[PDB]
RNA sequence: UAUACAAUUAUCAUAUUAAAUUGUUAAGUGUUGAUUUAACCAAUAAAAAUAUAAAUAAUUUUUAUUUGUUUUUAAACACCAUUAGGUAUAUGCAAAUAUAAAAUUAUAGUAAUUAUAAAUUAUAUUAUAUUAUAUUUAUUCAUAUAAUUAAUAGGAUAAUAUUUGUAGUUUUUGAUACCAUGAUAAGGAUUAUAAAUUGAAAGUGUUAAUAUCAUAAUCAAAAUUUAUUAUUUAUAUUAAAUAUGUAUGUGUAGAUAAAAUAAGAAAUUAAAAAGGUAUUGUUGCCCACCAAUUUUUAUAAUAAAAAUAACGUGCAGUAAUUAAUAUAUUUAUAAAAAUAUAUUUUUUUUUUUU
């Protein structure tokens, strides 16, 4: 059948083991299958997302001198404005992840506050403390919201809780201010954010949005929490995101930042991002 | 790219029939440039039909006025001497200086192959009526 | 190219029928080389003007063993008819020779007394498949 | 902006590559440098324009 | 022989629950810092002496949309 | 194209993609609309 | 709407029937151009091209 | 790649290289060379 | 990310969202833009237009013309509105309704097999327990009014052979 | 389609 | 060789507490004739509507009774054969899926298993997330030839070299006319208008590890068969390298070409639902007959069954070129095909009194 044979290559002075197994390969069935990818240093803790541990004097120092994230992410955004910088999206996306580090924290808060009918009195210091112990436990990852939710509603309150409840509520729904100022009150006696406001105006604003929704303050069991199969980001519940005939062959032929710029093997008349071919006149 | 396949070989007497057909080619060749010739100062002698459009003017005009009066008095000798044909006729007229501008500019001709027809063609597909064993350049009648 | 008719058949591409610069194609072949005409006689495919000199070919440049033919651009000269000589020209597919001598010849190229394309077509050089082809142009019967 | 918006001539369009470098690596000097302290829409003097230079000139 | 597309990924309708049912992380938790050798999160630390309601099922083990199951969402 | 049908008249970039919005249509006539104005106060006073 | 003007209707169908018929044409819609399939692997599917009749 | 070798001065994928000077940089003489100077060597024609 | 939700963008393939099973193709063909039994907002106008086109050409009908499109003018407008509204529904439906093509089919016959199976089991035990899946032998068009004496002129339960 | 084998 | 089913839910043949059985209605003639069918052929064409209550539960019907085969065409449709006719639907006989079972095949000794369902497989007229394909102009398309590829060597105005004139045949073999891997083309189908490109990777003679027939290379003046090419169309027409003699025929067959970009064109459409006996997957796999052989037996045209890798016919099956599956009857080179029932292990299309 004339099977192609490959000569090995070893390693050399310019050609190092890595760099042959990498760019080399001696099966001519794998040729001119793809691109592949891969990372160093920083790429890598990024992607790999290891958190670091506790350690000597060097970590608690850098503990110690860290100061504030959420500022620094957004001064290096803005800093793309200086004349010699791009405005770059990834500084925007890392901007973006620290200003919703939390977030589905107070996701979870939303659905204790609306999705509950009839949840007690919130003021009193028992079902408070429920409620805060709780927060604490979606903070930190120690438990998952569904877990915490199924918590909260099944906590004890009260002896025979629905006959005092017909001494109150007609239809079993209480009034939701006492909730609301509950779980922005834990938010801020929890840590929870940097900036003291932060979590009353996001746990509100994430309920003013809902409240124009076709039936707002139900769920459906499946999709209103962390399950298997989810809802696209946009569609989540309380979640802060609610030619044309050459175009394929354009591709790179518009205003493109780059990653790997096209070389002239892989690209042939293509002459840059940069080139004006119809330029106007201007003063 | 597919390898060129081979050419056969040539043929078997066919360098003498070939002699043969080139060589009698030029006999016939021969015939066919005398006659040729004949034919072409022949049609140089001959007369042939007015060069001139008379469907525009200075030309239109009743031929017993105007231009056909400058022809008939002063310059009949010299045409009838060129037999028409009409690249003399356009420079008699050019240098009888009594048009002056106007032969090319104003004045209008036969297109080639119309002016080339004999003295007394009647009918226009006398064009394709003329001999066509002859190598002329229909410059033949 | 598809079939070699030559050395060169398999050095060369034909590239489709394709355009070259005026007056520059890389194979001179003149098949108007002999094309008839009567008025322009003298200064078709001949010496621009009359007043130049024969080539180079109309004469033995040196000491010679002698030649098998003359090249084409040799004009016909009185000579050529009255010595009743051997007079070669290299064309295909062997070689044409001026047998029976004539003064309507003299004083034109043997470029222009030589038909570069003959309208005898040997049916022992064609592929069966040419054969086919050439009757589809209607100059082999069939 | 595909790259940093300073004059081009701070640019060259690279060999066999499609794209641009600094031909003073990775350095950047802004349009306030190019031009005298400041200059209108800045000018090599801020009284006209390039035409306008010209056929004052003139 | 033609499905509906995401069979595969199909959770159990039945079951799903028990995984996060409040119960269960209250007694795997219990013998796992039983041991000693865990450090019991705070959540822990506190419905240790605040165990969850006994008598709420859900609907799928019980089948009846009649029965009122919570004290809470009722 | 070749062997092909002709994309749909959409399926191309604007025609006058390159011409700026202010050129089609030129708003000429700026010449007219003070006199317009005042001709129209005018006759709201009478 | 440039030139307007008060001039009355004209007579429904005032144009005379071309000289070439429409009629006698029949109309062809799938196997008019050249198609390739983007078909990767597998029988191409029968309902579409074959089923009916 | 090939039975004849890339000539080292034209090339520009050898000149540009990172083992060599790219078109970036600036551009000046890397050391004087005097070779004339330190050692000299006497004429001796090969024709006399 | 387009895993985890087995459903795809939108406008997309594998967007559509499902209910019981089978997904739903028809959105437009509800809100009656684009069907053929689609809503038709302005009729008593253009029947009016049309009805003075063909009455006579002496008068000519502008005021009739001018109803009309003032209609069409308003008619984009609300035409923008119900897209938005049931692109609005069909966001709703995938979170609240749709099982994301989870749950077996309930639009074929076949699927509801149990059911026809507890019928059939009825008219078994009509029949002692017996027959099952068995149904009359059909007989003639003129079965009746054929047949003589003696034999069955009308079809029997199957038992009952 | 039958001879599709070959 | 011996050495521990289930008993809460298991699809092919051992049924069992059940209310049925019986109903005499309908439809038929005016006249000069292309109905039905993708397509043929025989040749009057209209038609057959009514029943609930009630029957008690279990304990000795299992040689009993019972599971869509039916007189009468002088009545049709329908079906089968093709103009001639056959047949045209529960009074004989006829237990039989609705599950009591212990790995597949196999008449209960043959082969070593078999069966199976959700991954994967590009086109089925959806709303303008925000604007147009139905215009223009084109189509006689040809060109290649006369063999030797193997290494260095400096000069006038310089402190002296005849080194003027530098003389050691013969043991290797591939880029060739020839097998002898690589690598860049062509090819418009949905990242849009702002400070902006209407040309793409999936490879088109010459390029780097397979050697074991041969010198084939332009330096002029040369021989049409090759799919892949925009030529000058009627006032004036061959001077410098030599430069195209043939085809006037009503802008005329079929069929074809190009374009939305400094030009000038404006309203009809398109996004979302789908199957695989294959498993880098339709150039995929399989099905029967048709020869040899091998092996067991319960020997039916020509025994049966199991292994099996020829030859020859097809193309049966995988929604698969008239969807498949089961029973029933018929038919037959071979898969199988026709009809009668049930049915989805086949793909869906959807009136809550109009
Ligand atoms: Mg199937
Ligand atoms: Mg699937
Ligand atoms: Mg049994
Ligand atoms: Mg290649
Ligand atoms: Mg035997
Ligand atoms: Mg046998
Ligand atoms: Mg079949
Ligand atoms: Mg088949
Ligand atoms: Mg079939
Ligand atoms: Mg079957
Ligand atoms: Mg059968
Ligand atoms: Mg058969
Ligand atoms: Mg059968």
């Amino acid at each position: 059948a004339k099977r192609r044979v490959i000569v090995p290559i070893h390693p050399t002075p310019n050609f190092p083991a890595h760099f042959i197994k990498s760019a080399f390969t001696t099966d001519p069935l794998k040729e001119k299958q793809k691109a592949r990818f891969s990372s160093g240093g920083e790429a890598m803790r990024e992607v790999q997302d290891i958190p670091k541990n506790l350690e000597g004097e060097r970590s608690r120092r850098d503990l110690a001198s860290r100061g504030d994230t959420e500022f620094q992410a957004l001064v290096e955004f803005i800093e793309g404005a200086s004349y010699d910088q791009l405005i770059s999206g990834r500084r925007f996306k890392k901007v973006y992840d620290v200003l919703s580090e939390n977030d589905d924290m107070f996701i979870w808060l939303c659905h204790t506050a609306m999705s509950v009918l009839n949840p007690g009195d919130m003021r009193s210091r028992l079902i408070y403390n429920h409620l805060r112990i709780l927060a604490e436990s979606v903070a930190s990852g120690e438990m998952t919201q569904r877990t915490a939710f199924r918590f909260f509603e099944s906590a004890v309150r009260s002896p025979a809780y629905r006959e005092i409840a017909k001494r109150q509520l007609e239809g079993g729904a209480a009034t939701r201010l006492a909730g609301i100022s509950a779980a922005a009150d834990v938010m801020r006696r929890m840590g929870l954010t940097r900036r003291p406001m932060s979590s009353y105006f996001e746990l509100y604003q994430r309920i003013v949005e809902r409240s124009e929704a076709m039936t707002p303050w139900g769920f459906p069991p499946l999709f209103q929490f962390e399950e298997r199969l989810s809802l696209e980001p946009r569609l989540k519940f309380f979640s802060r995101a609610s030619g044309h005939v050459m175009t394929p062959h354009t591709t790179l032929h518009g205003r493109r930042i780059f990653w790997i710029p096209p070389t002239w093997n892989r690209a042939g008349r293509f002459l840059g991002p940069h080139v004006t071919l119809y330029p106007g006149m201007t003063p | 790219w597919a390898k060129p396949k081979k050419r056969p070989k040539v043929g078997q007497g066919f360098h003498e029939k070939a002699q043969k057909w080139r060589e009698e080619y030029l006999l016939d060749r021969h015939r066919a440039l005398a006659d040729s010739l004949r034919a072409y100062v022949e049609f140089s002698t001959s007369k042939r039909v007015e060069p001139w459009d008379a469907r525009f003017k200075p030309f239109d005009r009743i031929e017993k006025d105007g231009v056909y009066v400058l022809m008939r008095y002063m310059m009949e000798e010299k045409l009838q001497l060129c037999n028409y044909h009409h690249r003399p006729v356009k420079r008699l007229f050019c240098n009888i200086g009594l048009m002056g501008p106007q032969i090319t500019t104003k004045a209008r001709w036969k297109p080639y192959r119309f002016a080339t027809n004999p003295a007394g063609t009647s009918k226009a597909e006398r064009m394709y009526q003329r001999d066509k064993t002859v190598y002329t350049h229909g410059h033949n009648d | 190219l598809k079939i070699a008719k030559s050395a060169f058949g398999f050095y060369l591409a034909r590239r489709g029928q394709r355009k070259y610069p005026f007056l520059r194609r890389p194979h001179i072949k003149n098949t108007h080389s002999m094309n008839p005409s009567a008025p322009y006689f003298w200064s078709f495919m001949t010496a621009k003007s009359q007043m130049a000199f024969l080539p180079e070919e109309n004469y033995i440049t040196g000491d010679w063993t002698g030649k098998f033919f003359v090249s084409k651009r040799q004009v016909y000269t009185l000579q050529h008819a009255t010595s009743g000589a051997k007079v070669r020209v290299k064309s295909f597919p062997s070689i044409f020779e001026f047998n029976s001598p004539s003064r309507w010849n003299i004083g034109k190229e043997m470029n222009t007394l030589t038909k570069p394309r003959m309208d005898l077509i040997d049916e022992q050089m064609l592929t069966k498949k040419q054969r086919l082809d050439y009757v589809r142009a209607g100059l082999l019967p069939k | 902006l595909v790259r940093p918006d300073v004059p081009e001539d701070q640019y060259v369009d690279s060999w066999y590559i499609c794209t641009s470098m600094t031909h003073h690596m990775g350095d950047y000097r802004p349009w306030s440098a190019s031009a005298p302290p400041n200059a209108f829409r800045f000018r090599p003097f801020n009284e006209f324009d390039a035409k306008g230079r010209e056929y004052v000139q003139y | 022989y033609k499905m509906p597309k995401n069979m595969g990924v199909a959770p159990r309708f039945d079951t799903w629950n028990e995984k996060y049912e409040p119960w269960e992380h209250m007694k795997r938790m219990g013998r796992l810092v039983g041991t000693g050798f865990y450090i019991p999160p705070e959540w822990y630390n506190h419905f240790r002496m605040f165990p969850p309601i006994n008598h709420n099922f859900q609907q799928e083990k019980t089948l009846n949309p009649h029965n009122a199951s919570e004290p809470t969402q009722d | 194209r070749r062997g092909k049908p002709r994309p749909r008249a959409g399926m191309f970039p604007d025609k006058y993609r390159r011409v700026p919005m202010l050129l089609k249509p030129q708003q000429g006539g700026q010449q007219y609309f003070n006199h317009f104005l005042i001709r129209s106060t005018n006759d709201r006073l009478t | 709407i440039s030139y307007m003007e008060d001039v009355g209707r004209s007579v429904k169908n005032p144009t005379v029937p071309g000289l070439m018929s429409t009629k006698g044409m029949k109309k062809k819609f799938h196997n008019l151009y050249s198609s390739t399939s983007t078909k990767r692997m597998g029988f191409s599917n029968p309902t579409l091209g074959i089923k009916k009749v | 790649v090939g039975y004849t070798p890339v000539n080292p001065d034209t090339s520009p994928m050898v000149a540009y290289s990172q083992y060599h000077w790219h078109y970036n940089l600036p551009q000046g003489m890397e050391r004087p060379h005097s070779v004339n100077r330190t050692f000299a060597a006497p004429f001796q024609s090969n024709h006399s | 990310d387009n895993l985890g939700v087995r459903r795809a963008g939108r406008g997309e393939i594998d967007s559509s969202p499902s209910h019981s099973g089978s997904p739903v193709f028809t959105q437009a063909k509800l809100i009656g833009l684009s069907g053929e039994e689609q809503l038709t907002m302005c009729q008593s106008e253009t029947m009016a237009l049309r009805l003075c086109m063909a009455k006579a050409g002496k008068e000519t009908c502008e005021r009739e013309s001018r109803a009309l499109d003032s209609c069409l003018g308003r008619v984009g407008h609300l035409r923008r509105a119900m897209s938005e509204a049931c692109w609005e529904f069909n966001d709703w439906f995938i979170q609240n309704v749709s099982d994301n093509h989870t749950k077996p089919f309930q639009h074929r016959p076949h699927d509801w097999r149990h059911f026809y199976a507890q019928e059939k089991l009825v008219r078994e035990r009509q029949q002692n327990g017996h027959a099952y899946g068995r149904r009359p032998k059909q007989f003639s068009f003129g079965a009746r009014y054929v047949k003589t004496d003696g034999y069955g002129k009308r079809p029997r339960l199957p038992y009952n052979k | 389609y039958i001879e599709r084998x070959k």
